[PDB]
């Protein structure tokens, strides 16, 4: 030191520095921390968290991607397993669970190699190679489900539901849950069974009632109701007609007033008895438009003064105040219509078509909430869930958001695998092939990635109070002796470890994502030398 | 390694399934007690201004009182849910779900019971219990003189859990006929509720009319005869017109004073159009200047002031008229009829009352207390009797109470256990033990046995009797039939689907994680 | 062979065991680099 | 109005309980997993001087850890009287006296029973236990060949919930022998426990005669043929002249040369009366100085100093000599003889060995382990095992383990518990179901399930087979005669009566007054 | 005897208790203002 301070870096003190094999040991340790959290929620054994939020609201989920999303962490190598399971969420959105599991398997593996003499890179290096043929493995197995007619379609979109809705709260429900949930696609979905819009399903959840009345409803719920609730709430059509005529305006009823700022100067009395008459003949010039367009109800976004409460119910024309701008663009998509920015432009060919327009009364009091219905197939599908409890409502959300993740995943063409750890052992023993006729120094680089995909059967088999070593023993021994891969772990224990004859079904872009992002996440948590932290 | 920053609670293990189970048993030990007609109301200390709060619902009682347990958390949300949709019954769902955590961990810690098994174990013990209910539902709604009568008795079913269990004979016809005027409408907004302090608890009566708090301006008289009422939302003061760019640009000050006078003209002139409709009663939302008043004088109409929205719906649908506003036109305008008007004085505040309405759609209830306490009680005792026999209009089915929905529930269960074999028929016939904690738990405030009494209970249905049920009063088995004791059905299938929802919760349950508070 | 036999409690033995082992061995790792011929020696 | 003063902790009716049985629940709980030969141990780790002890006694588990709750002592207090009494099964009253506060908490709860009554249940059906217990004992040590095969059966019973339990086979026959040397005469202070580091456990092997730690003198040779033994009360020091209480008055110094020189010649003249016993060995109870030490090289007589108050006496016995104080009269005091006093070495400390004594009365058990951690339980391993066993030498009534005597004496209380009236019934009944908890955690330890192995041996017994019991290796039901589980009356009496007791005191307290700590 | 309830909880008993001291000891300080002899109460 020779007697001088000596400081690189501003906040020499507060910030530490890690290195060796300290580091690689702090890190490892990090990511089973956290695998042993996820792995008790894997598997529909599995159970959920409890999650505290500094302000007080509580969430109970098994997704990986919600519990490390509102989780405050300190470590950095646990926060890139927060972004692990987002990534996984964002774009897939199934299998946040797994990509932890298998992450953290591919990390504990490699403890053992480093501690071996190996060079970080060469184990990273032998995860790239041994993850392509696992791909290439499991994707020559599969088989293309596209020959099928429509009718036989939708039950591969119902096998697949039924499993997504499995391991989560409200479970008994997964019945009438997976028919919505292809419903909601089957009527929302391109002619050529392609790339299919998925913004077009909005997600609105209410808190009341029970489970058992959540059921599919085509149209736009809106929180708003009816103002000046001198009308009657069901709105009916006529004897005849094409439609309700639905009509959306986002200009609120005002006389006419000059965006910048206007003074407007009375000079005589005569020029303001002239104002008294031009205030009234605007308001009944805007109520007759609507009339002779033959419109009903009329929706407003920024609503509008008393005067036309009346106004409007002499007409019998019903009218919303405060609809925001966001809901503006759901209602013209349901009904088809277009959206009148004046009644200079209003005309019929832009007014909406839909069923019925009525509302709810929910619970005793609560808050008054309008519904539409369609007559028939529309690009319009609004989910409806109801439950007893607000934490039921909130996770049925994210239940069924992910239940349709795994459908629209599904409209990709040729892309199908069977689930239940059928999928992680035929992948495994391929890998494991290849490091016998490789040898090396690469050879315990497959060891590594082999025994990190049998974690998953083996996980499954612990929850579900299984023993690991001989359920992995016997789907081994299955696939050396035949070629059937359709061999699993069995969570259920219905028997018929085949999973032709449980029907589960997984979509393989989501378990193609799982080896992208467990590998190449460990492909830079080994590189990581040098840590350096700084004090909060 | 930690990879949770500081101070951040944590339980893995045993710790965090002994919190959560013992955590729901505080909550429901704390509800316990005011269970059933002979149940004692709960005290509430505030932590502001010193404000006490008495209340038997158990929707207040867990909303007040703060719980930091996630465990809690779950039974307050339910009994909010279950006051908001239904209206009753917050209690029985804390006290069931809590009692089905009870019977959970026993399985878990000496049966060694999954956890999922528990679950899936109410599963196919639930659908017994709601098919239990549908064939002992009656509807009695193809009577008009049978429907009515029911609504009597569920009203003293509901009103005897509250401090009104002794006036409940008076006060169950005056919340019976209150929902008859509705005439089926669910909406409880609709129906005023005053309450005056003083005098006997059983003067409270169900006028016929709208009876407002308001009084007349300053000129008009309180009683008169043959009024034409008519109802404005708009303005109607000061008129600013519409739009804020209008300005008056006045060379002198002679033009000005024509100015303001036309703003009068315009005030002369609305009014004028109002005695076109030949009404004795205007009412106006907004309040009304001194200006706009003196104009009523001459042509004898009367004016109301300061009228709430809320109580401009309350009382458009009690005098069958129609809110009017752009007077131009009189035809397409309807306007509301009452026999008499008179402004009455309940204690120090006069009010005004109205008799000999046309339409019955709404009207307002009046309660006396001898304290703020009962006042604060008698309105939520009445809120919960008028919520169900709303729902009762429309869901007309109908299950007998008093301990017999609960136990005849039970045996569908019992007969479900022997076919599900495995480990579930210890879970399935622990859903059947807590259904016996309901009809228990109304023998223990009451002071009676928890055994032998809910043997006799529990004996007498096996025996092919459905209409057994228990009788607080006598301390033995009585008819409910006889007894009056009947609830409506969207309460009983409330009270299971919750607690059977809200039991799959923390069960589900392994880990529990603490945030540092903000 | 689900929901049947037994279930697991008291899961924190699994953890205990656990938590031993693992300083166990960041024990061993010190002394490890003294093992053999080339193994140094430890100043305290 | 506080009376008691400031800090003053005080529970009161349902507060003041539910204080002493969530205090059992969480004592019970730690000795819970202790139970059984599949049994987990603990580790204690002091809060000062970072000592670690691994035990799996239930008691010496409860007087390490701190516990400020007044019923937690309760059963900590008993652990330590059963351990004073026996010293084995103290983990089995912590929990047999735990479960039956379980039983009666839901007794006051669900059925509703006044705790003095629960109390009558206990003393009816412990009464009806102990009745059954007796008359399943089988007499013993009428014939030396059964009396020492039934001493083998109890030391791998107690050993089996011990780390022993891998080498307990070899160290049946160690803990054996060292009771039937004892000629009838029950003590521990003459068996001595060494610990030694290195080895395995199975290398403990059993002493021939008499081992003790010692040195030989300076110039004293090791090994003796045919020596002789004697061991001396009085200590070889400055004795002053003889009553103390003096000095010398030394008036020229003529004769102080010759003082000092008389005081060399006492000393002197006491090794010649010892030496006209004709002994080659010598043995004092504090240290000798150089001076008279010299004088047993030329006689040629070992010298042995620095003896323990324990090794005066375990030394004595072996040998079949007395301490000999005064030395006056040889004929008194015959003593013994020992074939081999030649010193071996066990590790880095020498231990001095004999062979080939008169009398077997004390015993010394040689233990060898990897840590001390090892070697402080393989002392108190063997402390449990000697105790029975020496208690069995008194008391002959042995009864059958391995779960069979906790059903055996819930047969009579389901017996007579059909005979008695009224609400105490149900407290007979949950005494037996308390003692059905014992055998369940065995089953629960060793991974097996419990609901399955208790209702195959429950069934089994009400048969009218008494000899069907547990068996974990197999997990099935194995018959006890024939895996040789025998265990004494005396500790199964013990087990029943301190946890009757114990939770008698707890199901008193109504109140609990805390004063404030010092 | 016995068979006698013990109902568990001797709380709510004595939660009264303490309500009534507290209210009787509210109404004992205006107890001397009763009557023509009452006295004036300042606060
Ligand atoms: N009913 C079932 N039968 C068999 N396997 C299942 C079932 N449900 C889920 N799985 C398996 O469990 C794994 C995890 O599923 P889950 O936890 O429900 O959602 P995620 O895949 O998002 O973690 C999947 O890979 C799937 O193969
Ligand atoms: N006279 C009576 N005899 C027998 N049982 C009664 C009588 N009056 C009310 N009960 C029972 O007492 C219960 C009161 O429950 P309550 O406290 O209202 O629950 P919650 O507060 O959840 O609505 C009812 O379920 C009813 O069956
Ligand atoms: N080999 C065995 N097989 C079956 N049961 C056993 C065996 N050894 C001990 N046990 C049971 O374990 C219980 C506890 O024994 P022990 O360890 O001597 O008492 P504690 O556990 O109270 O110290 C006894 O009641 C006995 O029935
Ligand atoms: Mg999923
Ligand atoms: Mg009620
Ligand atoms: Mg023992």
């Amino acid at each position: 030191e020779m007697g001088r301070p000596f400081i690189i870096v501003k906040d020499q003190g507060n910030k530490k520095r890690q290195h060796g094999l300290e580091a690689k040991k702090s890190h490892i340790l990090a990511a089973r921390s956290v695998a042993s959290i996820i792995k008790t929620s894997l598997g529909p054994r599995g159970l959920d968290k409890i999650l505290i939020s500094p302000d007080g609201e509580i969430t109970i989920t098994n997704d990986g991607a919600t519990i490390l999303s509102q989780m405050e962490l300190d470590n950095e190598i646990a926060k890139l397993l927060v972004q692990l399971s987002k990534s996984q969420d964002d774009e897939i959105g199934d299998g946040t669970t797994g990509v932890v599991v298998l992450a953290s398997a591919l990390l504990d593996q490699a403890l053992e190699l480093i501690q071996k003499g190996i060079h970080p890179i060469k184990i990273a290096n032998g995860f790239d190679e041994a993850a392509k043929l696992a791909i290439s493995k499991l994707e020559e197995t599969c088989d293309d489900i596209s020959a099928s007619n429509d009718e036989l379609f939708r039950d591969f979109l119902l096998r697949a539901a039924k499993t997504s809705l499995g391991s989560k709260i409200v479970s008994k429900d997964h019945d009438r849950f997976a028919e919505m949930a292809v419903e909601a696609v089957i009527n929302v979905m391109d002619k050529d069974r392609k790339d299919v819009d998925f913004d077009l399903i909005k997600m609105q959840g209410r808190v009341g009632g029970s489970i058992s009345d959540s059921k599919l409803i085509n149209g736009v719920i809106l929180d708003k109701d009816f103002s000046h609730p001198q009308m009657p709430k069901c709105v009916l059509p006529k004897e005849g007609s094409d439609g309700v005529k639905l009509a959306i305006l986002t200009c609120p009823f005002e006389p006419p007033k000059p965006k910048t700022k206007h003074k407007l100067d009375i000079s005589s009395v005569e020029e303001y008895q002239k104002l008294q008459t031009y205030e009234q003949d605007k308001f009944k010039e805007m109520i007759d438009d609507v009339k002779k367009a033959g419109a009903d109800v009329v929706i407003c976004q920024w609503g509008f003064d008393d005067e036309a409460n009346h106004l409007l119910l002499q007409n019998d024309l019903p009218a919303v105040r405060w609809v925001g701008g966001q809901e503006l663009e759901h209602i013209a998509i349901s009904t088809n219509g277009r959206i009148v920015p004046r009644f200079q432009d209003l005309s019929k060919d832009k007014l909406g078509t839909c069923s019925r327009i009525y509302e709810q009364e929910f619970g005793t009091t609560k808050d008054r909430m309008l519904i539409i219905e369609q007559s028939k197939e529309t690009k319009t599908v609004t989910c409806f869930v109801r439950g007893s409890n607000k934490m039921i409502v909130d996770e049925a959300e994210r239940a069924l958001h992910d239940s349709l993740c795994v459908v629209r995943n599904l409209v990709k063409d040729s892309r199908v695998v069977y689930g239940g750890g059928a999928a992680e052992v035929t992948m495994s023993l391929a890998v494991s092939e290849e490091a016998d006729k490789q040898r090396g120094i690469d050879q315990y680089a497959f060891r590594g990635f082999a025994q990190a995909l049998d974690t998953i059967p083996m996980t499954l088999a612990e929850n579900s109070g299984l023993d690991p070593i001989g359920t992995l023993s016997t789907l081994k021994s299955k696939q050396l002796k035949e070629k059937i891969s359709n061999i699993g772990v069995d969570c259920l224990g219905y028997g018929s470890n085949d999973m032709k004859e449980l029907f589960v079904v997984d979509p393989f872009i989501g378990k193609k994502q799982q080896i992208l992002l467990a590998t190449q996440l460990c492909r830079m948590i080994l590189k990581i030398d040098n840590v350096i932290i700084s004090g909060k | 390694v930690q990879i949770f920053g500081d101070q951040v609670t944590e339980e893995r293990a045993e710790n965090a399934r002994l919190s959560a189970f013992v955590g729901a048993i505080a909550v429901g030990d704390l509800v316990k007690s005011t269970l059933g007609p002979k149940g004692m109301d709960k005290l509430l200390q505030s932590a502001s201004s010193n404000t006490c709060m008495v209340t038997n619902d158990g929707a207040t009682i867990l909303k007040s009182i703060p719980l930091d347990n996630p465990a809690a958390k779950v039974l307050v949300n339910i009994s909010k849910v279950q006051d908001d949709e239904v209206g009753d019954g917050t209690t029985s769902v804390t006290v069931l779900s809590a009692e089905l955590l009870r019977e959970a961990e026993k399985l878990i810690d000496q049966s060694k019971i999954h956890p999922q098994t528990i679950i899936e174990g109410y599963r196919l013990a639930s659908a017994a219990a709601l098919d239990a209910l549908t064939k002992a539902a009656v509807d009695n709604s193809h009577d008009k003189t049978m429907f009515r009568e029911d609504l009597i008795h569920i009203a003293k079913t509901t009103l005897s859990s509250k401090i009104l269990s002794q006036d409940k004979d008076h006060f169950a016809e005056l919340a019976t006929n209150a929902i008859l005027r509705l005439k089926g409408s669910t909406n409880l907004e609709h129906i005023q509720i005053i309450k005056i302090l003083g005098g006997k608890l059983s003067d409270s009566f169900l006028d016929e009319g709208f009876i407002l708090a308001k009084k007349f301006g300053n000129n008009q008289p309180k009683r008169i005869e043959n009024a034409k009422i008519l109802i404005a939302n708009t303005t109607l003061d000061t008129d600013k017109v519409k739009i804020f760019g209008t300005k008056f640009k006045v060379d002198s000050t002679a033009k000005l004073a024509q100015l303001e006078k036309a703003e009068r003209e315009k005030m002369k002139n609305k009014i004028a159009k109002i005695s076109k409709f030949g009404i004795n009663t205007f009412i106006n939302r907004q309040l009304i200047y001194d200006y706009p008043e003196q104009l009523f004088t001459d042509l004898g109409i009367n004016s109301i002031e300061h009228a709430d929205f809320e109580g401009v719906e309350r009382l458009a649908l009690v005098t069958g008229g129609e809110v009017v506003s752009t007077f131009d036109e009189p035809s397409k305008c309807k306007l509301g009829e009452c026999d008499v008007i008179e402004e009455i004085m309940l204690g120090e505040q006069p009010f005004l009352k109205f008799s000999g309405c046309k339409a019955g759609e709404a009207c307002t209830i009046v309660l006396r207390g001898a304290t703020d306490q009962t006042l604060d009680e008698a309105e939520r005792s009445l809120h919960d009797a008028l919520s169900v026999l709303s729902q009762t209009t429309k869901e007309t089915r109908t299950v007998l109470g008093g301990g017999c929905a609960e136990m005849v529930m039970s045996k569908a269960v019992d007969t479900e256990a022997q076919n599900i074999d495995g480990k579930k028929s210890l879970a399935v016939e622990a859903f059947a033990r807590a259904l016996r904690q309901l009809p228990t738990i109304l023998a223990d405030n009451a002071g009676f046995d928890s055994s032998e009494l809910v043997s006799k209970l529990r004996s007498s249905i096996y025996n092919g009797i459905s209409t057994s049920g228990l009788d607080l009063n006598n301390g033995t088995i009585a008819d409910m039939r006889q007894l009056g004791i009947v609830e409506s059905y969207k309460l009983k299938r409330a009270v299971v689907s919750s607690a059977s929802e809200a039991a799959e919760v923390l069960l589900r349950v392994d880990n529990i994680i603490r945030a540092r508070p903000r | 062979v689900p929901s049947n036999a037994t279930f697991k409690n008291k899961e924190k033995p699994q953890e205990v065991r656990k938590a031993n082992i693992i300083a166990a061995r960041s024990v061993a790792d010190a002394i490890r680099t003294s093992l053999g011929p080339k193994g140094m020696d430890k100043m305290i």
